């Protein structure tokens, strides 16, 4: 049987490029379709997918702004540093932000031309189980049509502004907006309890907004909770003002401003509103109920099994898009090289989705890797998990007098100690918990973390040294200090 | 107020007194520098007790003997006996305690 | 038989410290004696040893105050940040330093009577195998003894300024000095190619001083050359300048400056010499000739086996004074508590040396555990050793137009690509290498990093793609960017 | 200079041009530019050979075509055919090329 690829691929993000890029390394005619549909407000970008237009690059880019800004206003002084004057300019960040994002545009652009996939600009969709018609440059004046072997959906997914909210989608900005911005941000409400929402408001603050989030439900569902505390009580230390248990209700603009009316029914003005309350697959302009594809709301996720197929033999999924699948870059990147080698390689390999390691970028950063204290209780039960942990002061600050950090690990006392849960509060949490989340899949237990040798100083050699329990009912502060 | 700088010096005072109280302060201590300038106020303000500091790092022999753990803390010695003992830099603790023995 | 206590130890450093406190929860009766004996140029300190004094805690204070100088000046303008009349206070930081070290002073000492461990400010030294003579307060008016059970000598190193140069002890300062300095350092000349020597180039430079090292051969012997070339890189770039090769051979003072005459014949006037060519055994008072215990020159260091016994039965030494052990605080307090639990709580424990992992703070970090690439092809045959490698750029810093950044691991093809050694070049080394140290303990292999998600996006993921090898001949250059 | 702006009026001035040099910038690159305005210079100077540049970013087709990979990127076309490629910011190693062909 003849086909014109491959292997079709439908979703230039770091899932689409990675599965693409190694099909064609072991020897596939593949063909690459991404094209960008408009936010909300009408915003879009070049080729690479959330990762590097709209989310952990820029994110992470605007998150060091931030934290340079606290390190002026909170610790400079003490360490000798003076200035006067000192500002920030909104519109000079998002030049060098975008500018660094349009540099790596045309690395992933050479990037594939290199790994010889062929590169589409252009909306594509299912025709039949095996055909997928495109339009070139998204207009629907010329469709066309290409036929695969394989056919790979990895459109990923966008973030949702809620139907029933007068106003909100034609007055909010999301995550596709903030990192684009022509305008000062100005006064800012973040709708939402999700890392993004947490991270944005973070930076913003830190920038020098006044920022008030806008809760209904618990900030960092799923994360362990000990932690996402200590996060929000941070910021709250910081300055983000939240609103607890009330949402928006109605959005009006006048005068360039916008009007929040709440649930509480108490109102207020902002200068912009973004929504960051969870994101939806976008699947909706891909033809799927035609070939009765089962995907699930209110994800709109295309349901996948652990090979990463869908009921269609012929099609598969990675990535945001696909159900259960955490939304991660590296997650999509390495199910995309998994499936692209099962599949032109003869491979066995099954993505393992166990103990991925992830890091939030608040103020005050939390890494994660792992079961949660709670969620540990539930699955094994109280009596059958210890908790060790410790609250500590971070060298660096501490002699500022402007606890910061905690270090906990989750144990099963019936294996010995072996390590299902990392968590860690403080600076540098994504630094400090990659090695970690290793040594958690390595089947590491409580004794080695004690036989190991810390570095010293440094926040990661707390786990080193870790003695107290959860179920010792002793104290776990930080000492000191003065004191 | 009036800083002592020996352990001779010390039970002296605690000796031949009768209400006495006490500031165990440092001086590389922020919060104990802090409650410092309203503690010189009660000093005038409460003659019905005599006031003291004692620095941590200087005599510390009597900081060893009173258990000072951390700064800053009030100690108050009726009869040259110790009856209370206040750890922090609260304005409104300290005068609740000056207040239990004094006015 | 009777002694006046079980346990007498000589050193309040951390192995000092740590060994008594650990036999003291085990029954013990400890007595420990800690005095510091005035610096070349006069200085002294609290309790406590080297680190928290004059070594890892003021380091990395200072660190902290000069890495926050180089995000002002390189990076802030890019992330929209202004301000004017940048300057740093050296007075002001050093009281910020002292302030901080002043507290652990305190905090060590209360640390200490919890433990129920005797604490004495006292000059000490040997009588005969049970005895200990101390001077209360150094002095030598009052004499004092005290026997034990067992003896423990932990006194440390102090930095060694050369006899055969004229001018140096007169005229150089030393770390002992440096984080307490009433001067401004202005101009200066760090002798020497250790972490310190360019720990503390690193930070004078980046807090805006004049800075020149003079390296005989190479930075950091011991250490993977090509991370060693690549820190010394960057430091020349940011200021610091190498005279390679040459050192000096005369100092003389003349008008409250210090003109140095080098080995080539050059001399220069500089505002303050810093030696920091290598630390010596604090032996020489301790009357250890009269015991005919063996020592090693020129360490002045006292030999102890894997079980910190000397060649006297009663006497042991651990931490920097010991020959042949790393000199980090972790070490030392391992050991020491190690000792004490073989000593009074019947422990056949040994102190494990193997994959001790440590960091760099230098301008551009550095971390490592293990083998060197150069000697694992020593110890093991090149042919018999994998080298993965990749250059690449920070991503924040990457954006600032100012590679940086080196991920290195090495393997043992015979043993399935087990890590044997991890060195790690750029940001919050310390904070990566910790749970890296730890897989390596482990005995991870090169598979099992290609299996763990990576945290994006951090420098530390790099070690989770690594795919470049030395003998593959293939490039591994930072790509981009521009291209 | 003139900046070519779409694939069909790229392989034309590649057809009905004899000699032409093309200069492959990014408007985000720095080395891309800096080396810019010294191109302008030669425009003049060597009037045997029609100077362009191209946008990479703008040209997605043509950019894919010549094979840019790096900016700045010269590539020296004649008889509608490219014969050499220069890759940097080097105003030396400009010079030895379009001397190559011109002058
Ligand atoms: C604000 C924010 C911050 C984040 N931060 C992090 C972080 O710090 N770390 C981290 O690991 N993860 C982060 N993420 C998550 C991460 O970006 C995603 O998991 C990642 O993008 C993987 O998604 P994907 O590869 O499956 O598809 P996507 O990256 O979402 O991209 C899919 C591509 O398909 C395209 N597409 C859709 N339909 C069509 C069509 N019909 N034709 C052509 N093209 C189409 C899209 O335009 C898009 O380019 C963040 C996300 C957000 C929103
Ligand atoms: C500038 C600098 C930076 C450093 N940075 C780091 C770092 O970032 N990380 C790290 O892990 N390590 C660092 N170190 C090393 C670390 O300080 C040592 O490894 C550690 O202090 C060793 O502890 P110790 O108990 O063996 O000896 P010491 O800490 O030196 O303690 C010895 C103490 O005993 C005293 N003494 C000596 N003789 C007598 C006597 N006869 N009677 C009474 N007391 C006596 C001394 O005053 C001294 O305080 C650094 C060292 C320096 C110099």
């Amino acid at each position: 049987h003849t086909y014109d690829y491959d292997y079709v691929v439908i979703g230039g993000g770091p899932g689409g490029m990675a599965s693409a890029k190694e099909a064609a390394a072991h020897g596939a005619r593949v063909l690459l379709f991404d094209y960008v549909k408009p936010s909300s407000q009408g915003t879009k970008w070049g080729i690479g997918g959330t990762c590097v237009n709209v989310g952990c690059v820029p994110k992470k880019l605007m998150h060091y702004a931030g934290h340079m800004g606290s390190i002026f206003k909170l610790d400079s002084k003490a360490y000798g540093w003076k200035f006067d004057n000192l500002k920030h300019d909104w519109k000079k960040l998002v030049t060098t932000v975008q500018s660094h994002i349009r540099s790596l545009n045309f690395s992933y652009m050479t990037g594939l031309r290199s790994s010889k996939v062929k590169y589409i600009n252009g909306l594509a969709k299912l025709k039949d189980k095996n055909t997928v018609s495109y339009y070139l440059k998204g207009d629907l004046s010329k469709e066309e049509t290409v036929t695969g072997k394989y056919i790979l959906i990895a459109t990923g997914c966008r973030p949702h502004i809620p139907d029933d909210v007068e106003g909100a989608k034609e007055l909010s900005i999301t995550s596709d907006d903030i990192f684009s911005l022509k305008k000062d941000p100005g006064k800012t409400l973040v709708v939402g309890a999700s890392y993004v929402a947490l991270e944005c408001s973070g930076f913003l603050n830190s920038l020098g907004y006044d920022v008030t989030v806008a809760v209904r439900s618990i900030v960092l569902r799923g994360f362990d909770q000990q932690c996402a505390v200590k996060v929000k009580l941070y910021m709250e230390e910081q300055g983000v003002m939240f609103k607890n248990g009330i949402l928006p209700k109605k959005l009006t603009k006048m005068d360039d401003k916008i009007l929040v009316e709440f649930s509480d029914k108490t109102s207020e003005l902002y200068d912009t509103v973004l929504y960051a309350i969870g994101r939806k697959g976008d699947i909706d302009g891909l033809n799927l109920e035609s070939l009765n594809m089962n995907v699930n709301k209110s994800n709109n996720k295309i349901i996948a099994d652990h090979l990463s197929c869908t009921n269609i033999p012929s099609i598969f999924a990675v990535g945001d898009v696909a159900e259960n699948v955490p939304e991660l870059a590296p997650v999509a990147i390495k199910a995309g090289e998994i499936l692209a080698r099962r599949l032109f390689k003869d491979s066995d390999e099954i993505m393992d989705y166990s103990y991925i390691p992830t890091s939030i970028y608040t103020p005050i950063e939390y890494g994660a890797c792992g079961y949660s204290e709670e969620k540990a209780y539930e699955l094994y039960g109280k009596s059958n998990v210890e908790v060790f942990l410790q609250e500590f002061n971070n060298l660096e600050i501490s002699a500022v007098h402007r606890s910061t950090c905690l270090a906990k690990l989750v144990c099963l006392k019936n294996e010995d100690n072996r390590v299902i849960g990392f968590h860690y509060v403080g600076p540098n949490a994504g630094e400090v918990t990659q090695g970690m989340a290793l040594a958690l899949r390595l089947k590491v237990k409580k004794k080695d973390f004690d036989n190991c040798i810390g570095i010293h100083p440094t926040d990661a050699e707390s786990f080193m040294n870790l003695f107290v329990t959860i179920s010792s009912g002793l104290s776990y502060a930080a000492k000191g200090g003065c004191g | 107020v009036k800083i002592v700088t020996s352990q001779a010096e010390f039970d002296s005072i605690i000796s031949q007194n009768e209400l006495v109280i006490v500031d165990f302060f440092a001086e590389w201590c922020g919060p104990s520098k802090r409650i410092a300038p309203f503690y010189e106020e009660c000093s005038k303000t409460y003659t019905k007790m005599v006031f003291i500091k004692v620095d941590v790092d200087e005599v510390s022999e009597v900081t060893e003997k009173e258990n000072i753990t951390s700064m800053p803390t009030f100690k108050v010695y009726k009869n040259g006996s110790s009856v209370d003992t206040l750890l922090g830099a609260n304005d409104s603790a300290l005068k609740q305690l000056i207040e239990k023995y004094a006015a």
